[PDB]
DNA sequence: TGCCGTTACAATGTAACAGTGG
DNA sequence: CCACTGTTACATTGTAACGGCA
């Protein structure tokens, strides 16, 4: 375990993303039958203030399928969120032409490495060439 | 200008008003940066003019005129 | 020789600047803060040494 | 009137130390975390200039 | 102009840009009392399959302040719906490491160039170096 | 100027891979 | 083995800022 766990934040999190996910229109709940998903979405939404009780909601109307989808969100949501301290740990999201990033995801994978283990090496050979001709 | 970055930057990382911020005004007695806040007082003009300082240069200022006077 | 050196030092001179920034940043947010805190709710209430 | 001011005092009570619990703990932290990082930096500008 | 604008389309976009905004709280109206908004909200969210009264109805309650907001994100949905179509025109979206982000991005301003232009060069330059060495 | 393409981000969600310990 | 976690490489949508052009 490298990042600590917080119940009462991952709570919140797990309740904000079934509750997103129901307000965009997909079956959260378990149930075939109108009247008890909707009882138990309307139950969910009671537990707005209660993110304890979320998990036991989980356990007991939460659609099997989500079991993937949830543990990978809030996986996710927990490593940028403690990535988000520091500028060092961030991330920047940035977009590239097709050829581009075709030419440059064939590189990577040839030399075995992450797209930016690939452009360190890329920067570094640049800047290693301006370095021997400023020396 | 820097002129008044410098300003920006000793009342943004004291805490202090701008209008406390004069020339003349000494970090230590005037503004009350003590060893730590003087330390990331000097660190931000650093960062600011994206520039070095020799550390017995950069304990040589003292005031917002010396600030001054070595960053322009 | 000298370059190969050079590259060692520009790679310690990249992580004392993420330092220097990221200190800079922290003192810089906590001054905004204390200066945010005028109310009076900082003098112990805030400031717990325990 | 008792029942009234009884709960006020409880709402009180319980929102202020809550409130306080929460902020001063990160508040104590940002600082630590800040001091170590401003001692960490020290070490690197002193290497570097060298 | 560039791409054609197709009003069954866009009105359909504007439709559920506004009513997302509304879901998220956004004030859509530009009416303060709770009643009028609601009442324009609804007249919104009945409106639905229809781009001749949408437009109207964007121009006798929409917001003032969110104009060039949804303006700018109907462009781009135009822009990307049309890129859309085939491989070489579509766009890539990739995270890169603070500190390599940084270097890349001073290498670009510096030059003036674009990221993909920038990295561009810089590829066809570590190619020239490889048949330099080779 | 106001529209229109274009870029460079931010925020969140997912699939896939690699590790780690029970 | 098995599950849970960390990480990368995307997608998807939204926004602000430039710069071209009538
Ligand atoms: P303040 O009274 O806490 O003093 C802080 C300090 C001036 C001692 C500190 O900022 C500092 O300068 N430490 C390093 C001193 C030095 O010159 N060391 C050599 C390089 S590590």
């Amino acid at each position: 375990m490298k990042y600590q766990q917080l119940e009462n934040l991952e709570c919140g999190w797990k309740w904000a993303y079934l509750i997103r996910k129901h307000q965009e229109g997909e079956p959260i709940t378990k149930y075939i039958e109108n009247s008890a998903a909707h009882a138990a979405v309307d139950k969910l939404i009671k537990l707005e203030s209660e993110p304890v009780r979320v998990l036991e909601w989980i356990e007991q109307h939460m659609n099997p399928d989500l079991f993937n989808r949830m543990k990978q969100t809030i996986r996710a949501r927990r490593k940028r969120h403690f990535n988000a301290e520091h500028q060092h740990t961030r991330k920047k999201s940035i977009d590239l032409d097709f050829p581009v990033w075709h030419r440059l995801s064939a590189l990577s994978q040839r030399r075995g490495n992450t797209l930016s283990e690939t452009i360190v090496q890329l920067i570094e050979d640049a800047e290693r060439k301006e370095k021997y001709a400023n020396q | 200008t820097i002129e008044e970055r410098v300003k920006k930057i000793i009342g943004e990382q004291l805490g202090v008003k701008q209008e406390e911020v004069t020339n003349n005004a000494s970090f230590v007695e005037d503004l009350g940066a003590d060893s730590l806040d003087t330390v990331e007082l000097v660190m931000a003009l650093e960062e600011e003019f994206d520039t070095e300082i020799p550390d017995e240069e950069a304990e040589k200022i003292t005031t917002v005129q010396a600030a001054i006077d070595y960053i322009n | 020789e000298m370059e190969n050196v050079q590259k060692k030092l520009r790679k310690l001179e990249r992580d004392y600047y993420q330092i220097r920034e990221q200190v800079v940043s922290a003192k810089a947010g906590w001054c905004a803060v204390m200066r945010m805190v005028k109310d009076n709710g900082v003098e112990r209430r805030l400031h717990r040494r325990e | 009137a008792i029942r009234v001011t009884q709960s006020d005092r409880d709402l009180f009570k319980h929102l202020i130390t809550e409130a306080t619990s929460y902020v001063s703990a990160d508040y104590m932290r940002h600082a630590n975390e800040r001091r170590t990082h401003l001692d960490e930096a020290l070490a690197l500008r002193g290497e570097l200039f060298g």
